[PDB]
RNA sequence: CCCAUCCAAUAUCGAGUAACAAUUGGAGGACAAGUCUGGUGCCAGCACCCGCGGUAAUUCCAGCUCCAAAAGCGUAUAUUA
RNA sequence: AAGUGUGGAGAUCGAAGAUGAUUAGAGACCAUUGUAGUCCACACUGCAAACGAUGACACCCAUGAAUUGGGGAU
RNA sequence: CACCAUGUUCAA
């Protein structure tokens, strides 16, 4: 009950497939422009921003902590986002009005497990790497 | 001369299996309903000889109910069982 | 920018990086042949994979086809030339049976161990890389040098090496200077 | 010792049935695992456990727990058998699956892809086998391919004597209880397909229990 | 410049802790590799996913010891399988 | 089916609403009512678990009770 | 066929 044969039925099969590829959430995201115009990074990776304020986001059930994260405002398009600060400590390396280099983390913008509504991640603060500051490879300028 | 060969003419496979005499169906090793039935060849005085006619039937054919129709069709062909009365 | 010199990749990393059966075989191959890293095994995989793939294409082709007489007599020629197959093996179905230790036996690190010029396979890799073995009066400093069959007769010490007919090496020579100032 | 109860095991112990293909010919159930290790040589018969996983039964006051063990057995020359038993201790169910895997021993037809030149490297035709939703399909491969399969069918296809094969798997293969028994059902179908080699008429034989009926009555 | 050749051709400097010192990610599972010791006590943090952490943590912070790839190795975003 | 428009009809049941009662509360179930509706004509709507949760047209397909309409034998 | 509503968060 599914599809058509016929030696001259190729226009039917070409039209049939081009509409059913829009139902694929990978094909539709790769071929519509709401994907990049609403992505806070401009269809790119690692956008810079300025730290505005520090937030403690409480973990989801069944976990219980508060996740240390900053809210930053990106430079390329002035979009306010909340981004996580990975490691033990590490808001001690971030002050307000710091330029931070913010990547996503994990899952193509889908909020890695415990943290609710945070889908970006601090990589580098004041143009020195944030994991290099944790392991004390080098220290902050100024 | 049955079973696959080598291009050197040695019989490569183990176990050439039986085939159903009704349906020509190759009898598998786990087909535990498949039976052989040996029918005694008998002589002119009505006493059995030392030779028997053996016919083997596959297991699905017995499962349906169609084996008894197949034993008739075989033994008419082999000449074992007569198809009708003689004329009075 | 307008440079047309070519380059490709010679090895490939395996799918499934943690297979306990595969990781045990390759540590045996790093020990029995004195190898630096798993990547030297992995190019011997790709070298043999490409032979195993072309020779499996040619058997799809019939005999008395042009691409099987030519180029099927080339792949049997380079197996016989480099010692991958002895001269009895001539049917092209033996390239499909070659293994990674069949290729690793033809490295200059292995023959210098097998000919007897070194005590261990880690003695052989030092003496190649420290400029002691000449294949045809040609100092070869490459351990992955695949030795041909005709080259086996002529592997010896280098004529410039201290172990051959050359000047004495460093520890004798810097000691011969210290006995000279006195 | 081992005293047999079935007539087949009486004839195996008496060396009246000499090989295992004399049982496969007459479709006889084995019913005694001492038949198999008698007929197959002891060093030429390999076994190892495929999977062990626990299955639980909700009861009043908690769960009951028994371990379901999968074993595969076979020399790598066309005999394969898989058995799945369960038990309270993990050591009992491993031992019971060894007993079970020998009872399910079954032959594998092997053949050629292209020309015929030696021992058969592959299965003689495309065959699928289905248990649950998991159906594996086994396709003949050329002479130097290897077994191209997932590592649970690949270990079964090594023990069955198949040297080069292509393999697909259609659905929920992470269920290994049905993935194991679908590779077994597919290799079991290799003597079910009627090829024009086997078109010829073969002369009928006599059952080992037909022929040796006078000897078996002397055990009573 | 580099590489290559050379430490006499009468006559050329040089390894030892070869200190001339390998790193990057891991050790519950997938996924290779600790029922080790110290600390913290649903905190701090880890965790792609499943999950860890509530005073005996196989998962955090560390020391040891191992595993993996190795002059490399993590991470992020695209993209093919 | 509910709903809408214009005319009829208006017996009974009855969304809304009104009284009783139950209840911690009762805006509900239960009792008494009662408007729109129910019913017809002519227009409009086109929203169902509009179901067999099974698209249409062909093909092959084992068995035994029955059943509806047509035809044929006794 | 009177009335009969509810039981914090993880974990075992
Ligand atoms: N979810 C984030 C994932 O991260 C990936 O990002 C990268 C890495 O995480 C990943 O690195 C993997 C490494 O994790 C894994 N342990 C081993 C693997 N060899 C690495 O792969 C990388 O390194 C090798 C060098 O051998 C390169 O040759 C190879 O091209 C490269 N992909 O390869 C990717 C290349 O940088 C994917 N880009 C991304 O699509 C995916 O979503
Ligand atoms: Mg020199
Ligand atoms: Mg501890
Ligand atoms: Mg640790
Ligand atoms: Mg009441
Ligand atoms: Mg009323
Ligand atoms: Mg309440």
């Amino acid at each position: 009950m599914t599809k058509t044969n016929g030696q001259n039925a190729a226009r039917k099969l070409v039209r049939l497939r081009r509409r059913n590829r829009w139902a694929d959430k990978g094909w539709k995201r790769a071929h519509t422009f709401a994907a990049k115009k609403a992505n806070p990074f401009g269809g790119s990776s690692h956008a810079k921003g300025i730290v505005l304020e520090k937030i403690g986001v409480g973990a989801k059930q069944p976990n219980s902590a508060i996740r240390k994260c900053v809210r930053v405002q990106l430079i390329k398009n002035d979009k306010k986002i909340i981004a996580f600060v990975p490691n033990d400590g590490c808001l001690h390396f971030i002050e307000e009005n710091d330029e931070v280099l913010v990547s996503g983390f994990g899952r193509s913008g889908h909020a890695v497990g415990d943290i609710p509504g945070v889908r970006f991640k601090i990589v580098k603060v004041s143009s020195v790497g944030l994991y290099a500051l944790y392991r004390q490879k080098k220290e902050k300028p100024r | 001369t049955i079973g696959m060969f080598n291009e050197e003419g040695e019989n490569v496979d183990l176990y050439i299996p039986r085939k159903c005499h009704a349906t020509n169906t190759l009898i598998e090793a786990h087909d535990h309903a498949a039976v052989q039935i040996s029918i005694a060849n008998v002589g002119p005085n009505g006493v059995i000889n030392g030779t028997t006619t053996t016919l083997c039937i596959a297991g699905y054919l017995r499962s349906q109910g169609e084996s008894d129709h197949a034993i008739n069709h075989i033994t008419i062909d082999r000449g074992i069982m007569r198809i009708k009365t003689g004329k009075p | 920018m307008r440079n047309y010199n070519n380059f490709n990749r010679v090895w490939k990393a395996p799918r499934r990086p943690f297979e306990k059966e595969r990781l045990d075989r390759e540590m045996k191959l790093c020990g029995q042949y004195g190898l630096r890293c798993k990547r030297e095994i992995w190019r011997v995989n790709m070298t043999l994979s490409k032979m195993r793939r072309t020779a499996r294409l040619l058997l799809t082709l019939p005999e008395n086809h042009p691409r099987r007489l030519l180029e099927g007599s080339a792949i049997m020629r380079r197996c016989h030339e480099y010692g991958f197959l002895d001269e009895e093996k001539d049917k092209l179905d033996y390239v499909l049976s070659l293994t990674v230790p069949d290729i690793l036996e033809r490295r200059l690190q292995t023959i210098v161990f097998k000919a007897g010029l070194a005590k261990s396979v880690h003695h052989a890799r030092v003496l190649i890389q420290q400029r002691h073995i000449a294949v045809a009066k040609q100092i070869v400093t490459i351990p992955s040098f695949i030795v041909r069959v005709s080259s086996e007769r002529h592997i010896a010490f280098a004529d410039a090496s201290p172990f051959g007919n050359g000047r004495p090496g460093r520890v004798k020579r810097v000691r011969a200077k210290a006995a000279k100032r006195h | 010792e081992w005293v047999p109860c079935t007539k087949l095991g009486r004839l195996v112990k008496a060396q009246k049935v000499t090989s295992l293909e004399e049982i496969f010919l007459f479709s006889m159930p084995i019913k005694e695992h001492q038949i198999v290790d008698t007929l197959i040589a002891e060093g030429q018969l390999h076994d190892e456990m495929m999977k062990i996983y626990p299955v639980q039964k909700a009861t009043s006051a908690g769960q009951r727990t028994r371990f379901k063990a999968f074993n595969v057995v076979g020399d790598c020359d066309g005999h394969i058998g898989i058995g799945a038993r369960v038990g309270k201790e993990v050591s009992l169910a491993i031992r019971a699956s060894m007993i079970a895997a020998k009872l399910n021993i079954v032959p594998v037809r092997r053949g050629y892809w292209g020309n015929k030149i030696g021992e058969p490297h592959t299965i003689p035709m495309k065959v699928t086998g289905k248990c649950g939703s998991v159906a594996v399909r086994l396709v003949p491969a050329p002479r130097g391919t290897g077994i191209v399969a997932a590592p649970v069918p690949k270990k079964i296809l090594e023990f069955a004597g198949v040297e080069d094969v292509y393999t697909s798997s259609r659905g929920k293969t992470r269920t290994h209880g049905n993935l194991i028994m679908a590779t077994f059902y597919a290799l079991r179908k290799t003597y079910g397909f009627l090829t024009p080699d086997l078109w010829a008429e073969t002369e009928p034989s006599r059952d080992p229990t037909d022929e040796h009926a006078e000897l078996l009555a002397e055990m009573t």
